[PDB]
């Protein structure tokens, strides 16, 4: 067969005009919060619609009355829920007449505009349309005969406490009887400018993504992956639309940092030097003067994989670093002895040479959550102290948790989308239940007298919801956490209790004044007539409260004869039956299930936090809120290889330092004294015979100095500058027993093994379709 | 303690009782001219929403709108149990 | 209108030390680690 | 084997921490919900929403609002019910501000591409002959070579990655299929494209090799090898010695 | 019967094809005709779409304001350059095209015959007969001096980067 | 292995059971923040109290949003990413095993296939090889199958 | 964009770029259409004065349904526009060795670690819930 | 760890130290050498040794901040700490945000799935409380307690004029990233454009009575329940021009309400017989 | 007002805090009961000093080896 990598490049010859036709006639889902695009879809549609009748992209005439037609109605539909019309009228025209408007290829507005409609007639305002459309969707009567409205205030708004005019059409739609949505309000007002009749809400914007890393992602483009960036703020993402800058910057407190930027920001690699202060996201007391860190930025913050060096304390940390902290697997050494001995006049080899044994026994390796060092606390033990502890439960209950986990995949795997959600509802439901579950029939009782009175508890509470905790928050447990000043490093320490019944007392006297307050504010409006709904207890939750109140007053004996006076003028059972049917369909009696639980309680269980592993990636119900204060701790060789591809990002950042003409090298490079030095570092001149250091033709005229380990490292230098040349430059015909052989041949072998896949695609479609 | 316990839960049911006393009468005002709960009702539309943006990003193919009742709830709760 | 604010960050290790210890089901050894931790943070 | 099982899960859900995360909890001393804040918002991305457009200009109001209320419209000369709401009919005629629209943005792309015709291009053309025929003829690829090199490259970084100590690792298996071999991204291939506005080059020009058959803008550039290579081709030759 | 096991054989070679760590038996396996030394043929003719004038002329618009940077052997950044300064550079022979480049565009140091545009760019007719002139002249019989004068330079290991410093 | 063989993974099951819990999650909460933002704005209103104005504030903190997650999409909740998998154009370059194959036939027979005859199609593609070939992007050999079909005959 | 300086004049490295790109003020068509209103023909009379002339003018199928189409295709001319075109089990030896006993695979199971981790959860648990079971009895 | 590592070198790439060079004096050798020796960046800036006496600048490094030097120098630090930041309501909202989490969804979750005097104890017949009923009986003190710190009604009652007293959680951080303000760049809506700005009826009069008898004898009995939401779209009267009706009377045009025969529905009936505009500032806008 | 101090030394006295709050915040000029020279330049260098003892080691064998007593630091 022909070399797919062997083609002969005599005659190159590309066919492809700029503006493409596949890359521009086309309107992407990426572009979906963008308002102008819309317009653009439908210029799209008008010219398929041309190529369809005249395949040329371009209108004999020009646009017709038809094609407005076309284009509003028969173009694009969008989905509704169920219509249910009726055939015989409910109203009388005997009044005022015109008072309602008449309702009986005619088959719609297009067939009959094609087929010569002039639809030229004009007549009538557009909000009588409005409020017929509101008024047909409320299906009630919002005007009287007059003319004022019949369910909101007709009277002129008070300019005073704060009220302000409102038209019809805001009102009656902001105020709805719970069974429209917004997009038929919006419908039956005539919304329809683009873009000054929408408005984007605050939490429905579009916003860049985030991708942290940007490691574990689905490669829409399997060959690039890059591609999946295009929509965040990562440092490889195609295309920002300002290029990446080399910054140098020097900080009022010294502080200097060289390296990679977007915007002004750093971000991508570089080295940062502290001086008085701090930066990149460190803690304030973690830095000194003259402490460097070399590695990975991302939004200004040390984030990814670096090296944290402290010539002044001698700690050095290779590793992983999340935001502005350590989180990941690391290495620690501790080389002050080196640097004391450095610093007393000892040459390097010398103090290598005493100081080698004890910092290569002091190297520690471990894994740093959130800038705290695990191990202490048993965090390695804990995932085999759970398994032992389900396994420390009666046999019964773990045989029936075993059955149900496959009885719930069973169950999902044939469920409808619609069961799904509908059985999503009720988890999340009994989830919330499991934490504040409602007093139900247990709000409002009759006292001896007859008279309907609130049923309060032990304390001076109607429900187990306190607003206190929406500032200050609540922990797994239940407890509430931190507060302003609330001191008291360990609670160990508690408050005095009369102090403590004291300030509970003024806070129930507080609430009594706040209840005071939003009831003198906010009880006089009514938001259900029907039932006496007023907006205080519709805004504080409490509708459930008025249900039940509405029910205890009706069955009520005071309610009952008020009732006669102007008359004058799922259950416990059905639960019961139901479970009772299951038992006796499945052939188990009730002594069956007496036995087997006497057998578990008294013979097993007397005779020896939910169940789960706390670190568990999918967890069914989860409520994306309780947080894992640990990580599954690094092996040996999981931190040899970070630090091992830590170093490399070291090195590799390393190339930013020292910026030809920068703030930091003019102000920063000194000799002993302290002035500024000449750094050798022109484009052109290489001066004192240094023109060894040319990176071309003239460095091979002239000589080394004759340094060996100068001769080391130009070698060094000059291995890392071959492997990155490796990366770009191939060989045309590749010797055998190469990478490069061996790369080119699973090439060529995965080309085969998709062709015999394909014929035998085709095989079978040619047997399907004969 | 018994400051706290007695005398201001004593305050507070009685400015409950005369809320009550305020919602009654104005359950009343409708009461007295009324002159004459089911599955059918719809949920609220928080909840009424949720749902339909489940069952658009669930589903392979997106369906149509709809506006779910109390039945739908209780015929996903019965069905759990049994 | 100075409204002063502290900056709680040993309370809360001190809480999620807790934590961690009771989810490995070795509460026996609380006063043992916990105590340690507070000498770490005098000296 | 349950245990060892549970200890995947474990370093699963640790991994988890390398690509898109929730972070719903606020806590003393973490920094991770400043970092995504600052990470969505504190950068501009270019996007043309309605914030953009209102910004560009909105309206000169010298004589007022120049939009008005709608006047419902009525076919003369000859519906799947629903007739619960009456849908306007305004825009129906050809003078009105839809079709004024449609009828700009027809001009627009109708302008554009005349822009590009290849008979106002010659000078341009001229010039880029002169400016391209400078570089040695060795350096011109096909499209079969220049995806060829890109997929060895990436391939070559694979196998590069075979060599690290993360193969050692108890959970190596598990890191390879979700992570990929490496913890930081920029120690895999990638192209050089980091200039220019990707909102605006969206309908002008191909990014990735999925689109089509097309040359893809980048500003780097593999090549073959001209001449057999010399193994110390950046060593000083006296070094060699 | 055999059709379909020869099939699930090859979907599972497939599932693991592109695995480099497990060994493969097509590798370092016996070409179909002996290895010689190839090389690309080089093109004669090229015919460039307008795609491609636009997409050149898009990026000599990005790169118009460009300040270039070089690493010596040292591996230390070397001047400010502009465009005149890299001719100029180029000419008296102290970078070629191996050097490593960093531009505005870029991520990372490249070789400057990998970067897009910056060949054409710096080799105007003045600069490749000047560096012609350079290479032949001048270079050239001071590395064959300096070869005869020290030892130290190993005859059978030397370097030939003079030779191509036309191009 | 009669279970794996099925199809009741526990991974591709909690998987879609998260996100939809996550979808409804994320409206839930966004409702009630809207609720008790109005409660205060009324207040802050028609009273004359600027606590509750500043109360309102600090409910429209955007750091607050932010650590909700409430603009982030649902799949970012989960772990991946939003894709446009129907952006990418779809035609025989880069096509896919049974795409590429489907498209070849449609053009020899020069009429498009109905649903129908393309499940049976499929259907009977896939049984031929066992149904080891990659069909989802996480799949082990979907990056085979891309390099494979890159390369366009001369 | 009359309320800002809607051109580029930077030099050297300096240069920003927000809300208003490098496309549409430097490149092509986007620059070249965001300055439409300098070939707008205007009405202007030296001389004579203003209302007259234009009352005169005013005084003297239609033009955007037809002609607006017809003009661009007899001036403006594209062709895109105006042309009428077993072992199916592969377990690692630390996994292989954590099975009890040595077993049989009488199916061939997707490649994938996914897979094979969940038919070891599937047996570790159907092996848990036999011995309790068994236990009970 | 028992594995083969004398194949490599455990590093992937050399480490090359990269130090420019430049020629001087070495005082050691007494020769006139080239070096790559620098000073140390725990000494360079902070003085000089020029003169043969030391010389110790003051201003040059900056050691704390004020109000004015903070005025000076705002988008030039790297950066903000908290002490300066909290007197500015939006900053100090943004370093102590709330807490609020675990919501509970009590204005949705409504009807629940199935379906009391004072007591005289004896207290030789009580046993003691379990240790996880403690906790819960001392939750709702502490919240109580809370409630009292947090929002004592007494303050907030004469805040403004007087006082500051803001509702924020605890102190999460005490320095962040100078641009951090940018955040705050892109804006949102002003509340009152988002909600309705006047209450709905507080009475029920005639014609009201009459539409809802109406309404609830078309459903059978089964009244209606009706929301309070957010505006569904912006204004018309800000950027249309409207007509304008008598004195605000309405007459609704209309299809006939479908189901006669005897009882018809009925309108409720009560008596029953030229300068320039001004721009306002928008607050969605770049 | 702060002085870079208080928010890295966590064990700094209040005379020591008020010592560097007055040194490098709010200077002599910026305070209304302010003279030049209320702080003591010896003080907030022996503050400095027992923050950081190594330094202060390093820059006295520094000192001692440019006067060449090398013999009374070790003694020391
Ligand atoms: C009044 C000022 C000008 C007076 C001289 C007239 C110049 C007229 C022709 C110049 C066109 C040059 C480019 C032609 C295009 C072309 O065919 O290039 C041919 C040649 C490039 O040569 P290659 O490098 O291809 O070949 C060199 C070979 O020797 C290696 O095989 O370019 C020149 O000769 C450059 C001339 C520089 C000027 C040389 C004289 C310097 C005089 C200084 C005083
Ligand atoms: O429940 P009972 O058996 O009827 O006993 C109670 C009990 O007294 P004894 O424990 O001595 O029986 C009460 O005291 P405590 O146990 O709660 O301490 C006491 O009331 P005091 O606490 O006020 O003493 C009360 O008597 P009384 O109701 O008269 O106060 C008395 O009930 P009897 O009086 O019916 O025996």
């Amino acid at each position: 067969l022909t070399d797919p990598l062997k083609e002969d490049p005599t005659v190159i010859r590309d066919e492809a005009q700029f503006p493409e036709p596949s890359l521009y006639f086309k309107v992407f889902e990426s572009e979906a919060g963008e308002p102008e695009a819309k317009i653009r879809a439908d210029v799209n549609k008008l010219y398929d619609r041309w190529i369809e009748k005249y395949g040329r992209r371009w209108p004999e005439d020009g646009i017709n009355t038809e094609d407005m037609v076309w284009l509003a109605e028969e173009a694009n539909k969008r989905k509704r829920a169920k219509p249910r019309p009726r055939g015989t009228v409910a109203a009388e025209k005997t009044e005022y007449e015109d008072e309602f408007m008449p309702d009986p290829g005619p088959r719609t507005n297009y067939e009959k505009t094609v087929a010569g409609g002039k639809w030229v007639t004009d007549e009538f305002e557009s909000a009588d349309y409005e409020a017929g459309n509101l008024e047909k969707l409320w299906d009630m009567y919002l005007w009287d005969r007059e003319g004022k409205p019949t369910m909101m205030p007709d009277t002129p708004a008070a300019q005073q406490e704060g009220e302000e005019s409102e038209d019809f059409d805001d009102f009656y739609t902001a105020y709805r009887p719970r069974d429209v949505d917004s997009e038929e309000a919006r419908e039956a007002v005539w919304a329809t400018d683009e873009f000054e009749s929408d408005e984007d809400n605050t939490e429905s914007e579009w916003a860049p993504e985030y991708v942290g890393a940007g490691l574990g992602l689905v490669a829409e483009d399997p060959l690039n992956p890059q591609y999946s960036l295009r929509h965040s703020n990562h440092p490889l993402a195609p295309f920002p639309g300002e290029p990446l800058k080399w910054a140098s910057y020097v900080y009022p407190d010294f502080t200097t940092f060289e390296g990679l930027s977007k915007q002004s920001i750093p971000h991508g690699m570089g080295v940062m030097t502290f001086g008085t202060g701090t930066g990149a996201g460190f803690a304030m007391s973690q830095t000194r003067y003259g402490d460097k860190y070399e590695g990975e930025f991302q939004a200004g913050y040390a984030h990814g994989l670096g090296q944290f060096t402290s010539e002044a304390s001698g700690e050095v940390y290779i590793g992983e670093f999340f935001a502005g902290q350590r989180h990941g697997c690391g290495m620690t050494l501790d080389m002050k002895p080196y640097f004391y001995l450095l610093e007393r006049g000892v040459d390097p080899v010398e103090a290598y040479r005493r100081t080698a044994g004890a910092i290569m026994k002091n190297v520690e390796v471990r894994t740093w959550y959130r800038g705290n060092k695990l191990g202490d606390a048993k965090e390695d033990e804990v995932v085999e102290i759970n398994v032992l502890k389900d396994e420390l439960d009666d046999p019964f209950e773990i045989a029936l948790r075993n059955s149900l986990h496959d009885a719930k995949l069973r169950k999902w795997k044939a469920m409808s989308p619609q069961d799904k959600a509908m059985d999503r509802i009720v988890s999340i439901i009994e989830r919330v239940q499991r934490r504040n579950p409602g007093r139900f029939g247990a709000y409002y009782r009759e006292d001896e007298k007859g008279r309907v009175r609130p049923v309060l508890d032990s304390d001076g509470a109607d429900t187990d919801f306190d607003s206190v905790d929406m500032i200050q928050g609540v922990d797994t447990d239940g407890d509430l956490g931190p507060g302003w000043e609330g001191a008291t490093d360990s609670e160990e320490n508690p408050m005095d209790p009369r102090i403590r019944e004291l300030m509970a007392a003024e806070g129930m006297d507080d609430k009594l004044e706040d209840e005071g307050f939003k009831d003198t504010v906010l009880g006089s409006a009514i938001i259900n007539p029907y039932t006496g709904l007023d907006m205080k207890t519709y805004l504080d939750g409490k509708e459930r409260h008025q249900a039940e109140l509405v029910s205890v007053y009706k069955a009520s004996r005071e309610g009952r004869k008020y009732l006669n006076k102007v008359r004058k003028d799922l259950s416990r059972e059905a639960e019961d039956d139901r479970l009772a049917r299951l038992y006796e369909q499945a052939g188990v009696s009730k002594e069956d299930e007496r036995r087997v639980e006497g057998l578990a309680a008294r013979w097993r269980r007397l005779l020896a936090r939910r169940p789960g592993n706390p670190l568990a990636a999918n967890d069914s119900d989860t409520g994306f809120e309780t947080e894992s204060d640990m990580m599954e701790m690094c092996d040996i060789p999981e931190i040899l290889g970070t630090v091992q591809e830590a170093r490399q990002i070291v090195e590799r950042a390393r190339m930013w330092r020292f910026k030809p003409y920068g703030e930091v090298g003019l102000r920063m490079a000194q000799d002993a004294n302290g002035s500024p030095v000449s750094l050798m570092q022109e484009p052109l001149h290489y001066p004192h015979g240094t023109k060894f250091m040319a990176p071309g033709p003239l460095g091979l005229c002239h000589a080394v100095p004759d340094d060996p380990s100068l001769r080391q490292e130009m070698a060094k230098v000059a291995h890392n500058y071959a492997a990155i040349y490796r990366m770009y430059n191939f060989d045309w015909d590749p010797e055998p027993g190469t990478v490069q052989y061996k790369i080119d041949q699973r090439i060529r072998r995965a080309q085969e093994l998709r062709n015999n896949a394909m014929a035998r695609y085709l095989a079978a479609a040619d047997e399907v379709l004969r | 303690y018994i400051t706290h316990r007695i005398e201001k839960r004593e305050q507070l049911n009685q400015e409950q009782t005369k809320e009550l006393n305020k919602r009654l009468e104005k359950l009343k005002v409708w009461l007295n001219s009324d002159k004459g709960s089911s599955p059918d009702k719809v949920l609220t539309t928080a909840m009424q929403k949720a749902v339909n943006e489940s069952i658009s990003l669930s589903g392979i193919m997106p369906s149509d709108k709809i506006k779910t009742t109390y039945g739908n709830l209780t015929n996903a709760y019965t069905i759990k149990t049994e | 209108g100075i409204m002063p604010r502290k900056y709680l960050i040993e309370k809360h290790n001190i809480k999620v030390l807790k934590k961690k210890l009771s989810q490995a089901y070795s509460t026996q050894q609380l006063t043992k680690v916990v105590q340690e931790y507070k000498n770490l943070i005098q000296n | 084997l349950n245990v060892y099982l549970q200890k995947e899960e474990a370093f699963k859900r640790k991994l988890r921490y390398y690509g898109t995360m929730p972070m719903r909890k606020l806590t003393v001393g973490n920094q991770a919900p400043y970092f995504k804040a600052l990470m969505k918002r504190g950068f501009y991305y270019y996007k043309p929403t309605l914030r953009w457009r209102k910004t560009l200009y909105v309206a000169s109001l010298r004589r007022g609002f120049r939009k008005k209320s709608r006047k419902q419209r009525i076919l003369v000369m000859p519906d799947g019910e629903n007739s619960l709401i009456t849908k306007p009919t305004h825009s129906y005629t050809v003078l009105g501000k839809r079709a004024s629209r449609y009828r700009h943005q027809i001009y627009k792309d109708v302008l554009q591409h005349w822009y590009y015709t290849p008979f106002n291009r010659l000078l341009m053309k001229f010039d880029v002959d002169a400016f391209i025929n400078r570089q040695p003829k060795s350096h011109f690829l096909t499209k079969n070579e220049e995806r060829a090199l890109h997929i060895r490259r990436f391939l070559l970084s694979e196998h590069y990655d075979t060599l690290r100590w993360y193969t050692y690792m108890q959970h190596y298996k598990t890191m390879k299929t979700n992570i990929g071999g490496t913890k930081s991204f920029a120690n895999r291939a990638y192209n050089q494209q980091f200039q220019g506005t990707f909102k605006k080059i969206r309908h002008l020009f191909a990014i990735t090799p999925k689109q089509g058959d097309f040359y893809t803008l980048k500003f780097d550039q593999p090549l073959y090898n001209d001449n057999k290579l010399k193994d110390n081709l950046y060593f000083h030759e006296e070094l060699l010695t | 019967g055999t059709q379909q096991e020869l099939a699930q054989m090859e979907a599972m070679e497939l599932a693991t094809l592109f695995d480099m760590s497990k060994p493969h038996p097509l590798d370092n396996a016996a070409p179909a005709t002996p290895w010689k030394g190839e090389l690309r043929p080089v093109p004669r003719k090229i015919v460039l779409s307008p795609y491609q004038y636009e997409m050149i002329n898009y990026q000599r618009m990005l790169m118009r304001k460009n300040i270039w940077y070089y690493r010596d052997r040292m591996n230390v950044p070397r001047g400010p350059c502009p465009l005149h300064v890299v001719k100029e550079a180029w000419v008296s022979g102290i970078v070629d095209e191996n050097t490593l480049f960093w531009g505005h565009g870029l991520y990372d140091w490249l070789p400057a015959k990998n970067i897009k545009l910056l060949l054409p760019m710096v080799r105007t007719p003045e600069v490749r007969f000047a560096t012609w002139i350079k290479r032949t002249f001048s270079l050239k019989p001071s590395l064959n001096r300096i070869r005869e004068q020290r030892k130290e330079h190993r005859d059978p290991q030397e370097a030939s980067l003079q030779v191509e410093l036309m191009r | 292995l009669e279970d794996v063989d099925a199809g009741l993974v526990t991974d591709e099951i909690n998987h879609e059971k998260r996100l939809m819990t996550a979808a409804q999650l994320r409206r839930l909460e966004v409702e009630e923040w809207d609720k008790q933002r109005m409660k205060n704005f009324y207040l802050a209103s028609f009273g004359g109290l600027r606590w509750f104005d500043q109360m309102e504030q600090a409910l429209h903190n955007p750091l607050f949003i932010e650590s909700r997650g409430w603009t982030d999409p649902v799949q970012n909740w989960v772990g991946q990413n939003r894709t446009y998998m129907d952006d990418l154009p779809a035609g025989q370059y880069m096509a896919g095993v049974g795409n590429a194959a489907i498209r070849i036939k449609e053009a020899e027979l020069k009429r498009k296939l109905t649903d129908v005859e393309r499940a049976h199609v499929l259907a009977r593609g896939g049984a031929v090889a066992g149904g080891l070939l990659p069909q989802q992007p996480t799949d082990p050999a979907t990056l085979a199958v891309a390099v494979g079909g890159a390369f366009v005959p001369s | 964009l009359i309320k800002y300086q809607a051109f580029d004049a930077s030099t050297y490295d300096q240069g920003v770029y927000d809300f208003l790109t490098i496309e549409d003020l430097n490149y092509g068509f986007d620059r070249f259409w965001l300055r439409r209103k300098m070939r707008n023909h205007q009405i202007r009379f030296r001389l004579f004065p203003g209302p007259w002339m234009r009352s005169l003018k005013k005084q003297l199928a239609s033009g955007p349904r037809v002609e607006f189409f017809r003009i661009l295709f007899e001036q403006f001319y594209h062709p895109n526009f105006h042309d009428r075109a077993i072992e199916g089990l592969v377990l690692t030896n630390t996994q292989a060795t954590l099975l009890p006993t040595d077993l049989q695979t009488k199916r061939t199971i997707k490649p994938g670690l996914i897979y094979t981790n969940s038919a070891l959860r599937k047996f570790v648990r159907n092996v848990n819930t036999r011995l309790n079971l068994k236990l009970l009895n | 760890v028992y594995l083969p590592e004398g194949e490599k070198s455990f590093d992937i790439t050399s480490m090359t130290t990269t130090l420019p060079f430049y020629a001087g004096w070495d005082e050691s050798l007494k020769k006139f050498v080239v070096t790559n020796r620098l000073l140390s960046r725990r000494d360079a800036g902070l003085s000089v040794n020029n003169n043969p006496q030391e010389i110790n600048f003051t201003n040059p490094p900056i050691q704390g901040l004020n109000e004015g030097s903070f005025l000076y120098w705002q988008t030039e630090m790297p950066f903000n700490s908290y002490n300066i930041d909290q007197f500015i309501t939006t900053n100090q909202s943004f370093y102590a945000p709330l807490g609020w989490r675990r919501f509970e969804f009590r204005h949705s979750i409504l009807k629940t799935w199935v379906n009391k005097k004072t007591l005289i104890i004896s207290l030789k017949n009580l046993q003691p409380l379990k240790s996880s009923q403690q906790k819960q009986n001392q939750i709702k003190t502490k919240k109580l307690v809370a409630r009292r710190i947090k929002k004592r009604y007494k303050l907030l009652k004469q805040m403004p004029n007087q006082l500051m007293y803001s509702p924020t959680g605890p102190l999460l951080t005490e320095v962040l990233p100078s641009h951090y303000i940018s955040v705050f760049d892109q804006q949102y809506r002003l509340p009152r454009n988002r909600y309705l700005k006047r209450n709905p009826l507080k009475t029920l009069k005639k014609t009201t009575l009459l539409a809802l008898m109406d309404s609830s004898k078309q459903t059978n009995g089964v009244n209606k329940e009706f929301t309070l939401r957010k505006r569904v779209k912006p204004r018309r009267k800000y950027h249309r021009k409207r007509f304008i009706k008598k004195d605000g009377l309405i007459f609704p045009r209309r299809t006939k309400f479908n189901t006669e025969e005897d009882d018809l529905r009925w309108r409720p009936s009560s008596r029953t017989k030229l300068r320039q505009l001004r721009r306002r500032e928008f607050q969605q806008v770049l | 007002a702060y002085s870079f101090a208080q928010l890295k030394y966590k064990d700094l006295t209040h005379k020591e805090r008020e010592l560097f709050h007055k040194a490098y915040a709010l200077r002599h000029f910026e305070r209304r009961d302010g003279r030049p020279g209320d702080v003591d330049a010896a003080e907030l260098q022996a503050v400095k000093d027992r923050l950081d003892p190594l330094e202060a080691d390093r820059r006295a064998y520094a000192a001692a080896k440019a006067a060449g007593r090398l013999d009374e630091y070790w003694a020391a």
